[PDB]
């Protein structure tokens, strides 16, 4: 078993009243670039967003899951937008058991997972987990290439859990639309074209589609002749 | 199917998977490529420069591994340069013929994928591809790296002999564009390098240009 | 058949106040069988320590090549090496064989006569110099070595002080691994005296 | 490890080392590897830590409710039969157990079973077991008579586990003593090799390859 | 599997080899002696691959007794064990290396002292009281450990010997067919004959 | 090919006193050359006075946890709200372990708290469930560093009475509560200096007959 | 040649090279690993070549200290052959031709840098003989971390400060967030017309704080069998 | 490259490598393929339909195994008659569903990259591919097989919304034709299938006609 | 390896079975027992993987046990080796086949004849007037070719087995500890003490 149509890294991090996470829209086929609408962050109710990468057709039957998990939960249940709403937490750990009984069964899915969100009392939810079954808990969190790249940048502005209430969403979000243009310049499965969605605890969610990294560095390129000796 | 390219490269090693091409046009030759290097999925030089001198008006495109094209380049510079200082300017030919020499007695040891290309002032613009095998083949225009087979069609149903220069630096510009659009392996500047009886210029195009063709 | 492994041993140096100290096990085996309980791994050349883990045969021909070397340079000279240079000598010695290498860990250790700095250096296989103030390990329980010099190990310890201290740290780390240990040796080195003394530790 | 156990005139005596490793490490030197089944029955443990653990706890278990049943005490054959019987069961599965079964019953009187993890189980006089087998039975053997005192067989067996403990870079941390008797197991004390290997030494003038 | 012994005692060293030789399922035959002397007060015994080990016995021998011939004068038995260490460290880095293990069992006449060799095919060597190669040393070093004494006499040193093989006939599962015996003294080398 | 586990990095250490028992581990968890979090609990209270820990491939840690706090739980239920012992929790631990004989937890398990007589008490596991009561035991990724510094500091081994003649040992004794914590603050800083996937910070729970409290400290970052 | 070693030490690293106004400055971290353990915690990664071109070195230590200073010997012979100051391409010539000529054999991973008559420089070499240019490099384990600061922070006609900053700012990167990297941050500045000056641990952001106690053996107690004078004298 | 596509075949079976291409426009869809069938470098067959029919006007593309595909196009056929006798005319949507479950539930025993195409009178023409993942995406048009790669540039760079009959039939006929050049493992004749609310059109197109495009 | 043989006389079966156990260079037992009676005029003896042939001769026992209870009655040694045979050819096709070879010596009292058979692991049965299991058979059945008659006593057969068990602790190159010797005839089955 390996993944074919695959999606590269999704990053994300804390702020003082949220959370922002964020993930291009690529679907590679090796590498070949070959699917270019690939939306990679699956909203679940008004307080949760999913950021998968790895294997799509995994990506695709996990879709399906949490879908099928916010139909369950309205059935019987007159709370079921309000004190009996699915919560972040809950969202992560069902997946969590999905991951790690798959790997036992040695049928994994293929993917790594960062779940995002708000929950009922206010507290930020972030939290990964892979197709291992390995879950963690940070400020930044990243997956694939991300997790090198990004989180280092990431981590000069929230370097610890004290530096959360320092950190506002105009800074967070400027950090990770930067880590996004870093990926492009760096990783070679990945694309210009991304998603972003931040869940706030008081302006609650809101998804951006089809930005773009911008204000890139090419010029320098010109000056730069042959590989070594080469004058012209 | 050109995943077993990729497969002869030594484990580990830079790999240029590239999108490199060269058209003959009227007054000359055009010589263009992207600037992409990696290290598997990892961009080891997004300004890299594949279009490399031999000789005054003797050009070639590098697509491969990047070790094995620089050395053979090298030496081809070198014996280029003790030709010229006893028999005077080598053609276009000769180069190409020093290139195989290289790529063919060393088949087994080597992953190189050169075009060459110059410019004479009796045989105007030539164009020599030379693939993995080590043979030459003489052509009106060559596309070679990782990112050429996704241009095969285009570059087919598009390119003209006889082309002005403006017509020539689109063909080119258009045709990389899609390779990189396509390919991983390629991206970046679009760098290039013109040469003609006026002499040699070089041109460089970047993304926000190029990707919105 | 891993060569490193199969005769088994280890060594570790450290310094103090202007003097140095170096110290190894007594064990040769062959895998689970023990054979020897004298087989020393520390030689001298002059005033430089050398101290050899690894493969035992090459343990005995380094030594024997080192002893060769520095008599000759000797001669040449007319003077002792001195422990930078006999560092540098070893590192150009094992990386000399690069591509068929000798199967050890060596260690250095002694007192620059002319500065009366106190010095020690280690090496990997192939040459490469590890230069330190405070210690250097080696050989089959270099973990175990590297975790109880860490702790242990305060700078500028008095000849008597240091003794105690690489005693321990080489002790009990050799009895947390199966092929180091059946006895151990201790060389404490001042500018112009040297004390050897064998350890009593547990014998299996 | 280093197991044995020999039958004589007095009964059996059962001698045991105590160390574990991981590999070249070292992982613990205060091993408990004789399991006390009953009043009237030892098991030994050499090979896989945790498979000799568990299936001779089991096996004790399994021992315990033929009593109850039979109203009697299981015979030494019976219970060591009833462990090969395991471990056949599972022959191929990549269990690694190398055991002794030791006790006294009216019927059989002292019996010793070796008992392994592919299925062997053979009744005897005399074994050795584990990675320093070899060097408990050069002292052991070389040694043994029928007619030995209960307390020169008890000083042979710590004598010969000294001597697996020393030479087997595998074998050491203590010796654990027992002796079996028409009325019993009896422990005869934990002796660390730390000072019993000196203490040999200078009293029986024996380890003249070792630095005194 | 080829059984080779050495004890070093107060006035001799005294060395014990197997004399079955075996090939896939026969014992082809059960009277070979495994050993060459080097000189006068020096024996070496080998065990190892077949072919390389008389062939690298005979080398060793031939030089040593070039050696006698050139200088006349008898190599002592440290001088003897270092050039065999020489010839086998070089050997472990050539094409074909020689895979034989060696005892050294000699008498110094300037020291007045025995000596025992143990070298193994890598060139590692050792001086010891009692030595073996092979499986042997699983049985014979724990039995020698307990019975050795540094003080023994030669009939001591053959009492306790014959300690050893009886053990290795009783435990080790191969028939090696007995053992030639020979003891090197101040007066040479000779052999047992009855053992 | 698919391989089911995974390296996840840290280190843990239990030591045991007189009537106390400290179980310590760091909170930093890796993968390969990247930290995934510099703050990610591994020591868990699991009721009744049992502190536990999981080291190894953290997916199976936490299952393990999991499984035993459950199996405490049930526990309850099943046997009149009973306390359960150290030396039950040990063997019920060791049949968690044993039941994946052959597709393994790869963790090596630490428990600690008070055994029934009010003493201190350390358990530490194997992969597969072989288990033993000891004074003192380091295990994780500086296991190997650690583990020779208390055999030297905690049970004074190779340590003998000065002006003996190396004849009398140094005889063995409990140690205080604050003796203990400076020495796992020790051996964890000293650890943090030469095991790369070890720093960040270290947390410990403290065992009496009053609860379990914690503390924690910070450690290198790099 | 031989198709590796393991025991052969290979430390992470965290090295890179920045170009400004006046010349180019290149830093790297300071610990060399062996495996998980920390083998040296200020090992020095910086290489002199010649007087004026330095060299940061990652992969296999031998292989980097080996081929530095072989091509260093060469290029002072050269120097003094030719009465002329060495240029960085002549060290990366000879550099990059040994190190194709064994095919990656002799894993040493470079970024060179210097000044010379001709100007300032600043290249890579990879171990199987490839070499590139650029404003600004990064390699070793921690490349990724400080390429991420690199590509953030780095700007056209930077000072020699500025300079300075992003390139221990990208070395502070992998020392934090690379396990491979640690320790301290050594620089070197090669600027034209002046002296290079190299400024060993130019930042020291990890020292080992108190330990909480004395492990001072009380004298005597380690047991001892046999004392001995040794005679190091003729 | 290709080969881990077609690394993926049994050893000897039947391989479909392919030229196919569904191309949504004004009126509807189109279903486009080529005809040849491989064994290694023989030809099995040089007329081959990759064209077929899962229900009235769902129609798909067959690429990769032969008899992996055509087991499971029988399958789902089966379903969508089934479903049309309890449920009346099924969705495009609903006929892709039912080959994803197929191609993902069995993806390690399956190689089949299939095209699934189909008209509705309220959704117009529709267009979803599955590539070997067991992935769906839905696309204005789409293209697959081994030959599939030699166009990405062509496709990309001549491709329009609502094109009329007659383009888009020059569009998937131009298309294919180069991907037929250029890849060994597709040739033979172009088949072609036009969906419409007017009905179901067969077109045929021979190597006289397209090769001299 | 263990050395079974087995040799029909006029009147009698003499079946021959090694004392040694051995596990690694170690020789755990000298005293083994190798055989199992199946009935009061059957004997089996056995060699082959540890665990498996014992498991094998209890379970074959067991079943020929049963089978006398139920009928009253003892089953000829013919229909006895049917029946082991039956048992290995189902075994091999098995997930874990018994790796186990086998010799049956029996006295038919309804012929008064005696019979051996030789079935080996894969379920091959065939009736000799001698037979032998391993690596003993490349010896022995030469030998036997030569120096056996078919109308030989008891007596004769031991002292033909005696010469048997001479050249394999000659030319054999393990220690097999010797041999324990048991005869079946009209009168059942007895075992030589002294051999
Ligand atoms: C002598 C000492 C050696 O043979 C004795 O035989 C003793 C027997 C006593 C303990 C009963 N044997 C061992 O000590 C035995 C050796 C061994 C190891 C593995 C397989 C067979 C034999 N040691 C162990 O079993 C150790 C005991 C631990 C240290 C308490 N356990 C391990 O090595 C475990 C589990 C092994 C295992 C077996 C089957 C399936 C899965 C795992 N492995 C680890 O702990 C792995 N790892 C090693 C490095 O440290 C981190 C953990
Ligand atoms: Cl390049
Ligand atoms: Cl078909
Ligand atoms: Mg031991
Ligand atoms: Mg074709």
């Amino acid at each position: 078993q390996q993944p074919i149509v695959t999606g590269t890294s999704v990053i994300s991090m804390k702020y003082d009243n949220g959370v922002i996470i964020a993930a291009d829209n690529l679907g590679s086929y090796g590498s070949l670039l070959r699917f270019n609408g690939v939306e990679r962050l699956i909203p679940v109710g008004d307080n949760t967003v999913v950021g998968i990468s790895g294997d799509i057709s995994d990506m695709q039957h996990i879709e399906r899951l949490l879908k099928d998990l916010v139909t369950e939960n309205a059935y019987d249940n007159p709370l079921a937008d309000a004190e009996e709403a699915l919560e972040p937490s809950y969202i992560f750990e069902y997946l969590a058991t999905v991951m790690y009984q798959r790997r036992s069964k040695m049928n994994p899915l293929w993917n790594a997972i960062i779940v995002a969100g708000v929950q009922s009392n206010g507290d930020q939810f972030l939290r990964y987990v892979n197709l291992l079954g390995v879950t963690y808990s940070s400020p930044t969190l990243a997956t694939g290439f991300g997790a090198h790249m990004a989180n280092p940048l990431l981590r000069k502005v929230v370097d610890r859990e004290s530096d959360i209430p320092k950190t506002t969403v105009q800074v967070a979000e400027e950090a990770i639309v930067n880590a996004m243009r870093v990926l492009y310049y760096r990783d070679a499965r990945s694309s210009r074209n991304f998603s972003l969605a931040i869940i706030d605890k008081n302006t609650g969610l809101t998804f951006k589609k089809n930005l773009q990294v911008e204000n890139m560095k090419w010029d320098f390129a010109k000056d730069i002749k042959g590989y070594g000796t080469q004058k012209i | 199917g050109i995943q077993v390219d990729i497969n002869r490269l030594k484990k580990g090693e830079v790999s240029l998977g590239a999108s490199i091409m060269a058209v003959t046009f009227k007054d000359g030759v055009i010589l263009g490529a992207d600037s992409r290097t990696t290290t598997g999925a990892y961009i080891a030089n997004r300004v890299t420069d594949k279009l490399t001198r031999v000789h005054d008006k003797i050009w070639c495109c590098r697509s491969g591994s990047a070790a094995d094209t620089q050395a053979i380049a090298d030496i081809v510079q070198y014996h280029l340069e003790l030709y010229t200082s006893q028999y005077g300017t080598p053609s276009t030919e000769t180069a190409a013929s020093v290139f195989k020499e290289l790529c063919y007695e060393n088949k087994d040891n080597l992953t190189a994928g050169i075009i060459v290309a110059g410019y004479d002032d009796k045989n105007k613009g030539e164009v020599y591809t030379i693939p993995l095998g080590g043979s030459v083949h003489k052509l009106p225009y060559a596309i070679a790296g990782s990112g050429s087979t996704f241009i095969y069609g285009y570059c087919d149903k598009n390119f003209r002999e006889n082309m002005s220069k403006e017509e020539t630096v689109d063909f080119i510009k258009h045709s990389l564009s899609q390779a990189i659009k396509w390919d991983g392996s390629s991206g970046g500047v679009i760098r290039m390098v013109v040469l003609t009886a006026a002499g040699v210029e070089r041109l460089i195009f970047y993304p926000d240009e190029y990707e919105q063709l | 058949s891993d060569p490193s492994s199969i005769n088994g041993g280890i060594v570790v140096a450290m310094t103090g106040k202007d003097c140095v100290a170096i110290a190894c096990d007594l064990r040769l085996g062959s895998q689970s069988l023990g054979v020897s309980n004298k087989f020393e791994k520390i030689f001298h050349y002059g005033h430089v320590f050398l101290g050899i883990t690894g493969l035992a045969t090459d343990v005995t021909t380094l030594n024997e090549m080192f002893r060769y070397k520095t008599n000759l340079y000797k001669l040449k000279e007319e003077r002792a090496i001195e422990p930078e240079t006999f560092t540098q000598l070893v590192s150009s010695s094992l990386y000399e064989r690069r591509f068929g290498p000798y199967f050890v860990g060596p260690v250095v250790a002694g007192i620059n006569s002319k500065s009366g700095k106190p010095f020690i250096a280690g090496f990997d296989l192939i040459g490469c110099i590890d230069e330190a103030k405070d210690f250097i390990v080696s050989g089959t329980a270099s973990d175990q070595l590297f975790g109880m010099c860490e702790s242990l190990y305060e700078p500028n310890l008095e000849p008597e002080d240091l003794f105690e201290t690489i005693s321990q740290a080489l002790l009990n780390a050799a009895d947390r691994d199966a092929l180091s240990g059946w006895g151990a040796v201790v060389y404490i080195i001042k500018k112009d005296e040297v004390v050897k003394r064998y350890l009593k530790m547990r014998q299996d | 490890t280093t197991t044995l156990a020999f039958r004589f005139q007095g009964g059996i005596i059962v001698a045991v080392d105590s160390r574990a490793t991981a590999g070249n490490w070292v992982a613990s030197q205060t091993v408990k590897k004789v399991i006390e089944i009953n009043p009237f029955l030892l098991g030994t443990m050499a090979g896989g830590a945790a498979d000799c653990q568990f299936w001779e706890t089991w096996l004790g278990s399994q021992c315990r409710l033929h009593e109850l049943r039979e109203k009697e005490r299981i015979s030494v054959a019976a219970a060591s039969k009833i462990l090969s019987n395991l471990v056949y069961q599972y022959k191929g599965a990549g269990l690694s157990m190398g055991t002794m079964i030791c006790g006294y019953t009216r019927k059989e009187g002292p019996t010793i079973y070796y008992v392994d993890s592919d299925g062997t189980r053979l009744k005897g006089d005399i074994f050795c077991v584990g990675s320093g087998q070899t060097f408990a039975y050069g002292v052991l053997d070389s040694n043994y008579k029928w007619d030995l005192s209960v307390e020169d067989a008890l000083y042979l067996g710590k004598r010969s586990i000294l001597a697996a403990a020393h030479r087997d870079a595998y074998s050491g941390g203590s010796v654990n003593l027992y002796h079996v008797t028409e009325d019993g197991w009896i422990y005869h004390g934990n002796h660390d090799v730390g000072e019993l290997f000196w203490k040999v030494k200078e009293e029986e003038g024996s380890f003249n390859n070792v630095i005194g | 599997m080829d059984i080779i012994l050495g004890i070093r005692v107060q006035d001799s060293v005294i060395l014990a080899s197997s004399k079955a030789v075996t090939r896939g399922i026969s014992v082809l035959k059960d009277s070979d002696d495994k050993t060459r002397q080097l000189s006068p007060h020096t024996l070496m015994s080998f065990a190892g691959e077949a072919g390389d080990t008389v062939q690298f016995a005979e080398y060793i021998q031939a030089n040593i007794q070039l050696y006698s011939i050139r200088e006349d004068y008898e190599l002592s038995p440290q001088a003897v064990s270092s050039f065999v260490r020489q010839e086998l460290a070089k050997s472990i880095r050539s094409r074909r290396p020689y895979q034989v293990n060696v005892l050294i069992g000699g008498y110094d006449k300037k020291k007045n002292k025995p000596e025992l060799y143990q070298i193994d095919y890598l060139g590692t060597k050792v001086e010891l009281p009692y030595g073996a190669h092979g499986y042997s040393g699983f049985y014979t070093f724990s039995l020698l450990d307990h019975h050795y004494r540094p003080d023994m006499t030669t009939e001591e040193g053959l009492d306790l010997l014959k300690l050893c093989v009886q053990e290795l006939e009783k435990r080790m599962p191969m028939d090696f067919k007995g053992v030639i015996v020979k003891i090197v003294d101040k007066d040479g080398i000779r052999q047992v004959d009855d053992f | 090919q698919f391989n089911p586990y995974g390296d996840n990095g840290g280190t843990i250490l239990g030591i045991a006193g007189e009537d106390f028992a400290v179980l310590a581990g760091d909170t930093r968890n890796i993968t390969d050359y990247s930290i995934n979090s510099r703050y990610e609990p591994k020591v868990f209270d699991c009721g009744d006075n049992i502190v536990m820990s999981a080291n190894g491939f953290a997916a199976d840690g936490d299952a393990l946890v999991k499984r035993f706090k459950n199996s405490v739980k049930w526990y309850h239920f099943d046997h009149n709200d009973k306390k359960l012992s150290i030396n039950s929790a040990a063997r019920n631990i060791q049949h968690l372990l044993y039941g994946k004989r052959f597709f393994p937890y790869y963790v090596h398990t630490i428990i600690a708290g008070l055994d029934e007589d009010g003493k201190g008490a350390v358990y530490s596991f194997d992969p597969v469930g072989s288990y033993e009561r000891e004074q003192c035991r380091a295990g994780g990724a500086a296991a190997s560093l650690i583990m020779p510094f208390l055999d030297n500091q905690v049970n004074f081994k190779n340590q003998y009475e000065p002006g003996t003649n190396g004849k009398v040992k140094k005889p063995l004794k409990y140690l205080s509560v604050e003796e203990v914590i400076k020495l796992v603050r020790d051996s964890f800083t000293s650890a943090t200096e030469r095991h790369i996937q070890v720093g960040d910070g270290l947390e410990i729970l403290i065992v009496t007959k009053d609860g379990v409290r914690k503390e924690f400290y910070e450690l290198k970052r790099d | 040649n031989s198709h590796t070693q393991p025991k052969a030490t290979s430390t992470g690293a965290t090295i890179v090279g920045v170009k400004f106004n006046n010349g180019v400055v290149i830093a790297a971290d300071t610990r060399s690993t062996q495996g998980p353990i920390v083998a040296d915690k200020n090992c020095a990664k910086l290489h002199r070549i010649s007087p004026k071109i330095w060299c940061a070195g990652a992969g296999t230590a031998a292989d980097t200290e080996a081929v530095t200073q072989l091509i260093g010997s060469n290029i002072e012979l050269h120097s003094l052959y030719t009465s002329r100051e060495p240029r960085v391409v002549s060290a990366l010539q000879m550099l990059k031709q040994h190190l194709f000529k064994y095919q990656g054999h002799i894993g040493a991973y470079l970024i060179v840098a210097g000044v010379d008559p001709t100007g300032s420089h600043l290249f890579s070499i990879h171990a199987h003989g490839s070499t590139d240019v650029g404003y600004y490099l990064s390699l070793g384990s921690g490349s990724l971390a400080a390429m991420a600061v690199l590509e953030s922070h780095w700007k056209q006609d930077l000072t020699k400060e500025e300079a300075i900053k992003l390139a221990s700012d990208a070395i502070q990167a992998g020392i934090w967030n690379d396990l491979g990297s640690g320790s301290n941050v050594d620089v070197c500045v090669m600027e034209i017309g002046k002296d290079a000056e190299y400024l060993r641990n130019y930042l020291t952001p990890n020292v080992r704080e108190e330990k909480q106690k004395s492990y001072k053996f009380p004298r005597g107690t380690t047991a001892v069998l046999k004392e001995s004078i040794v005679n190091i004298c003729d």
